[PDB]
């Protein structure tokens, strides 16, 4: 059959290879029950479109900081230079206005989960057709896929959804590495790139410091 | 994973999940706002 | 069909009808029908504008050497500035609809409002705009999409030759002419692994902020 | 039938009867045999070849320094110094190459001739087996197509070498504890003086 | 293939002598498929032909200019002394680097879209008169073989041979450099006049590149082929 994770095995019976990105990959059996099964497709791509948009503005300002064109702070740190210079914006407002907002386009998301289409009525300011949804966890329509590019044509679309789920859970595992890496040298991640590229036999894991503990 | 959630619906695995969270919710209560005696 | 790759594929979505296609759509954007006709009619208003502005920025080179087109706005002939910007935008905004519901409604926009114009095509509209044509219709379709494309980049090409050097663009190429090979982006940028020289903007960051243009990711 | 069988199983360990399930199967026991084997030729040949080359001249490392027990493999002992890599690094790289390798060959043993199938860069045309997981074989396993008629005799020879190398293996480690020499200047100082370098005089 | 590249061994099913150079060599497998193995003909022509043309210009810049290192000819001091333009008329490397970018990616590809489909970028651009024939993927003609030397087959495994033997010296060559600081024919002249006290023996554990050098401006780090000291 299709290319699966680990070769010579046979993949997890549940996964049959018409969702985006299946490799067979389900070990713990996690998506035995097929609503279950959607629901964690619809966590995975709201995981990983995060994660691609996160690591974007964690690596793109990055770039642009190591440049020494401009001095955004790294990706740990910036909430604290915003709330330092912001005093006249509190941290609370802040939150309850992304909360808001969230609640609003996350319990429509959700909405649309328990009844496919049902976002459609025009209800919110006269949307219908954009509103309806392509598949689970694919949108599309005019308003989140303005170009069309789910339109054209089938091919096209499989391949975006491949792209698009590999790119994502590419970004994941980044974002863990960040994370890693963060706490093992306490500098960004451009600075970690710039550090093992400029000596790169001595600028290893070995030798942060914290994930050789000797 | 039907099996498994049936399990985790038995009643000494609701009973313990239940339980910890209100002895969490009722310790977290006492963490935030010690010695509350009255209202 | 001539095609912008020889040897090789156009997509099936892109038939010939339109002038200038050469089957150049590696992304599918224009994948859709009404999404081609939409961005049909976007590629001939920003062709058009793009050469209008491509003339202009060349003769104010030519006839007033002593501005910078970029800085234009500071030598235009104080508050009189809010009043020609709600002339422009009502004027703007007129025509714009007018276009717009040309496109929308094919043949309503088709009258004079005040006291008329001949049937015609989506995006071409003829009439008291077309007095002569010294030419055909496909051919000249042809001509005006291809100096309309290259107009585009040239503008392209006139903003960020401004930004990299903060002189106008036939200065840029008097200095391109002068020294071929040590004024090219490859003569004075180059990143490596562990070493990277950007070049930097002569623009000020602000006067109202001037930023260039993601020049924190300049090569 | 097998190689080199000499009807030597006094533990009664590849009898196949009861034995179904599990590592100790005669198919398993039989392969870990022939996988022991050959990782003991590669140490048998490796934990001395750099103090002979380098007792000889070869190569310009010192004697003291390239034992196999003092070059990085127990710290302890000793550390090379400067390799181009630390050995925790180059640890890590082995870990995933290694698993990599191994991983593979399990999958050929679990699930024979299913390495041949999924794209493996093209590498899948040779990795295919040959249904013996001992014996892959194909065009780069046996590239120089070998044992044309006598390939029992060579998996006989295979064995033996391999079984004298495991015992030698076993000697360099003993000989390393007893005397925290190399294997070889444990040969040298039996062959200069046999009875006053020995077990009986090192104990 | 039908002489193999042993004594013994079997050539692959899909290796039986149609392709120039066939010795029935193939241990990993990679051209068991059609598509994977046309490609890499494509590859080992392009390479076989760089390394003919870098050994003959190395081993040509020696017997001119000895005084200049093949491996150090990439600085701007090492350079001919030609005009290049500007207030002094010295070399930029941008610019160097610039028309080569843009002549090798028009013409690679061309070269690409002769690959992907045969016969389909044939016809001259821009003068359509002109047409190259292109009897095989890899041999072009016309322009390309004025001379008509096209037994097609003789010379075309004269053409790999040769190829395969200067990819083979490349590789001496640079390892050479690397191992000793000199160029191919002072390594021979070196190993003619001591040849058991300066071999391989006594230059292997040696890098002589230096880690690091400068090219106006920019620092470009430097690597040996192996860990050499
Ligand atoms: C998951 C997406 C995500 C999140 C949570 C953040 C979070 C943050 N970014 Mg980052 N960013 C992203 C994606 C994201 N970014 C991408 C894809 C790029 C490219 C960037 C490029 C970027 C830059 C260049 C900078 C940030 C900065 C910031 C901080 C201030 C945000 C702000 O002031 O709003 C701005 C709000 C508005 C402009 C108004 C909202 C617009 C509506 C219509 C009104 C905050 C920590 C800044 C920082 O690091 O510290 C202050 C900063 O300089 N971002
Ligand atoms: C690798 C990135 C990637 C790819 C290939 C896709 C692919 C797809 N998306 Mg997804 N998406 C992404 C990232 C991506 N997305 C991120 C980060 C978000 C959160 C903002 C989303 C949120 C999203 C929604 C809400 C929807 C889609 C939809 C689609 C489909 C049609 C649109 C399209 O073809 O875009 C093609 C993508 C590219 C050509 C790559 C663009 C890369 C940009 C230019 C880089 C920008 C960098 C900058 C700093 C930010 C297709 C399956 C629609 C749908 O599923 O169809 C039915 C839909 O409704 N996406
Ligand atoms: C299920 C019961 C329950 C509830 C309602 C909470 C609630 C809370 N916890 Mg608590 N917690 C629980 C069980 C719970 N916890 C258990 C079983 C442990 C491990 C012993 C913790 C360990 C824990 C830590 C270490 C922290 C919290 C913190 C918090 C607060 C923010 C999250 C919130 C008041 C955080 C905090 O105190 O406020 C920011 C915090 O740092 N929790
Ligand atoms: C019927 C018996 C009884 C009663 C009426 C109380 C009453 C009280 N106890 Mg005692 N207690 C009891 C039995 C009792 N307890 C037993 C059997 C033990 C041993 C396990 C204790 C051990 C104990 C300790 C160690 C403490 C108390 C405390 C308290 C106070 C908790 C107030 C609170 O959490 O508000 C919070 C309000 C809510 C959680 C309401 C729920 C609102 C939801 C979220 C809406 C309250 C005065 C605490 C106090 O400080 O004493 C004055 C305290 O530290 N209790
Ligand atoms: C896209 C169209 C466009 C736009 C937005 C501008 C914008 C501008 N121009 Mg050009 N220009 C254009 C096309 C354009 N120009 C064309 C087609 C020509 C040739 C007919 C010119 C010839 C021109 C000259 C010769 C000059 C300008 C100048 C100006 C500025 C003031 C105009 C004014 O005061 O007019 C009021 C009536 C303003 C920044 C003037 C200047 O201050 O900046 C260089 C100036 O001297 N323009
Ligand atoms: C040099 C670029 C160029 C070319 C070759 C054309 C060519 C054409 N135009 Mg455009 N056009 C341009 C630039 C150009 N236009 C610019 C800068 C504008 C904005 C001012 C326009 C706005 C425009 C309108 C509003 C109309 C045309 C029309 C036409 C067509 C007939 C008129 C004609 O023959 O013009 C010859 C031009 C030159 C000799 C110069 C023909 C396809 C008409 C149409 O589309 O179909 C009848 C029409 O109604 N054009
Ligand atoms: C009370 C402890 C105990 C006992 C009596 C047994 C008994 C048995 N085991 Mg189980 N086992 C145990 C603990 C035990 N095991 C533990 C702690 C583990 C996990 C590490 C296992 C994992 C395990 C596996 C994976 C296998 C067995 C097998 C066996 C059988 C043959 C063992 C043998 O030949 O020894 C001789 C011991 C060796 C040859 C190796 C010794 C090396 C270690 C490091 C000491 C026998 C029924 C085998 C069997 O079931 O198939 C017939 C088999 O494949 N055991
Ligand atoms: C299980 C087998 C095994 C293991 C784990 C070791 C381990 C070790 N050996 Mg032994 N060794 C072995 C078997 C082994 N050896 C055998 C069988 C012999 C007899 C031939 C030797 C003879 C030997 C000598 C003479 C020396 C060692 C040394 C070493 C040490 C350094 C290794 C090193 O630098 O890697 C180097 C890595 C490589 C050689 C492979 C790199 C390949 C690169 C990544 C790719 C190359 C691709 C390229 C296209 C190749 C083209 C080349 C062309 C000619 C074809 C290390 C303790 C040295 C020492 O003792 O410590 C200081 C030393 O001087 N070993
Ligand atoms: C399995 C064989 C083996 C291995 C793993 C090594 C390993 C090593 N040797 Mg070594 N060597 C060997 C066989 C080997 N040698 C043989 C047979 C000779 C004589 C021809 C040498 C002659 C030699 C010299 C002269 C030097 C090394 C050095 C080194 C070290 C640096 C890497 C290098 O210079 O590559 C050399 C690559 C080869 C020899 C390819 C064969 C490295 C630990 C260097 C050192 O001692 O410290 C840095 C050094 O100066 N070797
Ligand atoms: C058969 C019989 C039958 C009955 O029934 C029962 C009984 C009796 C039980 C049996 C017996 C048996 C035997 C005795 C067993 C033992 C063995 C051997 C010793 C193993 C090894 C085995 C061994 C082997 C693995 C090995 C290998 C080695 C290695 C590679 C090494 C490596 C090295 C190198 C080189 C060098 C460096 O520097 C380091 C190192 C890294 C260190």
């Amino acid at each position: 059959d299709r290319q699966v994770w680990f070769p010579g095995n046979a993949p997890a019976p549940h996964l049959d290879g018409s969702l985006p990105g299946d490799f067979g990959f389900d070990p713990l059996s996690l998506g035995s029950d097929p609503q279950l099964l959607k629901w964690f497709q619809q966590a995975e791509l709201v995981h990983g479109r995060t994660a691609m948009t996160a690591v974007a503005g964690i690596l793109f300002p990055a770039v642009a900081t190591k440049a020494g064109v401009v001095n955004i702070p790294q990706w740990y740190d910036a909430g604290s230079v915003w709330v330092q210079n912001n005093p006249n914006f509190p941290f609370a407002a802040l939150l309850f206005i992304q909360i808001i907002l969230t609640g609003w386009v996350e319990t429509k998301r959700w909405l649309d989960f328990k009844n496919p289409g049902s976002q459609a009525d025009g209800s919110f300011l006269g949307v219908t057709d954009d509103f309806k949804g392509v598949a689970n966890g694919y949108p599309g329509g005019k308003l989140f896929d303005p170009f069309g590019l789910s339109r054209g044509s089938e091919g096209q679309l499989q391949k975006y959804q491949e792209n698009e789920i590999k790119n994502g859970r590419l970004a994941m595992v980044a974002f863990l590495g960040f994370i890693a890496q963060h706490a093992a040298t306490g500098k960004g991640p451009i600075d970690n790139l710039a550090d093992h590229l400029a000596n790169p036999t001595a600028v290893t894991f070995a030798t942060n410091g914290v994930s050789l503990p000797f | 994973m039907k099996n498994f959630t049936t399990y985790l619906s038995t009643a000494p695995v609701v009973a313990l999940i239940w339980f910890t969270f209100t002895a969490g919710l009722l310790i977290e209560i006492n963490r935030f706002f010690p010695d509350p005696l009255v209202f | 069909r001539a095609l912008w790759l020889p040897g090789g594929d156009a997509p099936a979505h892109l038939d010939g009808s339109l002038p200038g296609d050469f089957g150049f759509d590696p992304l599918g954007l224009g994948a859709d029908p009404e999404r081609l006709a939409w961005f049909a009619e976007s590629e001939r208003v920003h062709a058009r504008w793009a050469m209008l502005a491509v003339a202009g920025i060349a003769v104010q080179e030519v006839v007033r050497p002593d501005v910078f087109w970029y800085e234009a706005a500071l030598k235009s002939p104080p508050a009189a500035i809010l009043g020609l910007v709600a002339f422009e935008l009502f004027a703007m905004h007129f025509v714009e609809v007018r276009r717009a519901y040309d496109f929308k409604n094919p043949g309503s926009q088709d009258q004079d409002p005040i006291f008329k114009l001949p049937k015609h095509e989506v995006g071409y509209p003829g009439g008291i705009f077309a007095p002569v044509i010294p030419g055909d219709l496909a051919e000249l379709k042809l001509k005006e999409i291809k100096n309309g494309r290259l107009a585009m980049l040239a503008f392209a090409g006139f903003v960020m030759q401004a930004q990299v050097t903060g002189k106008g663009p036939l200065a840029s190429l008097g200095d391109h002419l002068s020294n071929p090979i040590g004024t090219t982006i490859f003569s004075k940028a180059v990143v490596i692994p562990g070493q990277a020289i950007v070049p930097p903007c002569m623009i000020p960051s602000s006067v109202i902020p001037t930023p260039c243009f993601l020049s924190g990711l300049w090569p | 039938a097998l190689p080199a069988d000499y009807g030597f199983d006094p533990l009664g360990l590849l009898d196949p009867e009861g034995k179904g399930a599990g590592f100790v199967s005669p198919a398993w026991l039989q392969y870990s045999e022939v996988i022991h084997a050959r990782w003991a030729m590669l140490g048998a040949a490796g934990c001395i070849a750099p103090e002979i080359l380098a007792t000889a001249g070869v190569i310009p490392q010192t004697p003291d320094e390239v034992i196999w027990f003092k070059s990085g493999v127990i710290p302890p002992a000793g550390v090379y110094d400067k390799y181009w890599l630390d050995p925790y690094s180059l640890f890590f790289i082995e870990v995933i190459l290694v698993q990599f390798a191994e991983l593979r060959r399990w999958q050929d043993f679990r699930n024979p001739g299913s390495q041949g199938k999924q794209y493996f860069l093209g590498l899948e045309e040779v990795l295919k087996g040959s249904g013996d997981p001992s014996y892959p074989g194909g065009q780069f396993f046996n590239l120089f197509n070998l044992g044309k008629s006598d390939l029992k005799e060579l998996k006989t020879k295979e064995l033996k070498n391999g079984r004298l190398a495991m015992l030698a293996v076993f000697g360099y480690g003993a000989q390393a504890v007893i005397t925290a020499e190399g294997p070889f200047k444990n040969l040298t100082d039996h062959l200069s003086d046999p009875t006053g370098h020995n077990i009986l005089t090192n104990f | 293939g039908r002489r193999l590249w042993a004594p013994g061994v079997e050539a692959p099913s899909y290796l039986n002598g149609e392709l120039a150079g066939d010795y029935g060599w193939d241990p990993l497998g990679l051209g068991a498929k059609p598509e994977a193995l046309k490609w890499y003909r494509q590859a080992e022509l392009v390479h076989a032909r760089w390394a003919m043309l870098a050994v003959a210009g190395i081993l040509a810049q020696e017997i001119v200019k000895p005084g200049v290192f093949f491996y150090n000819a990439g600085l701007p001091e090492n350079l001919p002394g030609i005009n290049f333009g500007g207030p002094e008329g010295k070399v930029n490397l941008g610019g160097l680097l610039a028309w080569e970018f843009l002549l090798f990616h028009w013409v690679e590809v061309r070269r690409w879209q002769d690959i992907k489909k045969k016969d389909s970028v044939n016809q001259d651009p821009i003068f359509k008169g002109n047409k190259v024939p292109n009897p095989e993927l890899g041999y072009p003609g016309g322009i390309f073989d004025p001379f008509g030397f096209s037994n097609f087959k003789e010379v075309q495994t004269k053409e790999i041979k040769n190829g395969r033997l200067a990819m083979v010296a490349f590789v001496g060559f640079i390892i050479q450099a690397q191992a000793t600081g000199q160029g191919p024919l002072a390594n021979l002249g070196a190993h003619l006049a001591n040849p058991f006290g300066n071999n391989i023996t006594k230059n292997i554990g040696t890098c002589a590149i230096p880690s690091s050098v400068d090219v106006q401006g920019i620092t470009i780090p430097l690597t040996c082929l192996w860990p050499g000291h």
